[PDB]
């Protein structure tokens, strides 16, 4: 697994953007 | 030079060669002043702290990294005969440690700090970092061939030093580490073995001692960083 943030920071950042591509499209339009 | 070096017009990513014209302008003054020996000016007008220094050693320009060699070299030649502990020798000292770490030992992550950063972070920044080949990761691009201003310039000399010997083998990868060395030797070992490459070079840091041969040559504008390396390596001391 690509941890790309630190623990300390990655629970106020939504990493889900990655995983799931319609999360994304839904955050665009 | 304070406000030469703030990231908002000298960057890594936005880059401006005005401002590095400009430091390594304010850098050769520094040289010029420092072989001045009538003038009794302060010892502290020389240094400029190391929070300048540290960050001009991570910025990916050559000629600004020969420039800093330069002043290095100057300022400590006027250093010598100051005394040997003092509030701004022991900055200098790590200034040069610091560098050497990070051009040719490739024993970063053994030391205490590189550039005022502890080495555990650097071998973080390492992980998650993927690799075509795991061969040779911690020391690959740590050297005179792995600084992004000097990796490519390395090449250039190898290939014309290729061509002024008229080897009929020429290095096919794109980049000299200790992994592309070995991998080249062992295609074409009984070709190297007998004649058609560089003289008198065996291993990879004779490759870099005989690229700081030719770099050492009166046809570049980084005549420093040879001389900073011969210097300031006993084992390089003799080439001088």
């Amino acid at each position: 697994q690509h941890q790309m943030f630190d623990p300390g920071v990655a629970d106020l950042l939504d990493t889900d953007i990655l995983t799931s591509p319609s999360k994304r499209k839904r955050k665009l339009k | 030079q304070s406000l030469l070096t703030l990231d908002k017009i000298f960057n890594n990513a936005t880059s401006n060669r005005f401002s590095t014209m400009a430091f390594i302008s304010s850098l050769d003054i520094l040289t010029q002043l420092s072989k001045q020996t009538k003038s009794d000016y302060a010892i502290q007008y020389l240094i400029v702290g190391p929070d300048i220094m540290n960050k001009v050693f991570s910025s990916d320009d050559p000629l600004l990294l020969s420039a800093a060699c330069r002043y290095l070299v100057a300022t400590k030649n006027k250093l010598m005969q100051y005394p040997s502990t003092n509030k701004f020798v022991r900055m200098q000292n790590q200034y040069i440690m610091d560098l050497t770490n990070y051009l040719y030992r490739n024993k970063v992550l053994s030391s205490k700090s590189l550039f005022g950063v502890s080495p555990d972070f650097f071998k973080q920044i390492l992980e998650n970092l993927y690799i075509p080949t795991a061969d040779f990761k911690n020391a690959k691009f740590f050297t005179i061939t792995g600084i992004p201003a000097l990796s490519y310039i390395c090449i250039i000399i190898l290939r014309r030093l290729e061509t002024a010997e008229n080897t009929k083998i020429k290095f096919t990868s794109g980049i000299i580490n200790e992994e592309t060395f070995n991998n080249f030797f062992r295609v074409h070992h009984d070709e190297i073995g007998q004649h058609g490459w560089i003289k008198g070079v065996n291993n990879i840091h004779d490759l870099r001692v005989k690229i700081l041969m030719h770099l050492s040559n009166t046809a570049n504008p980084y005549r420093d960083i040879a001389a900073f390396l011969f210097t300031y390596l006993k084992s390089l001391s003799k080439y001088s």
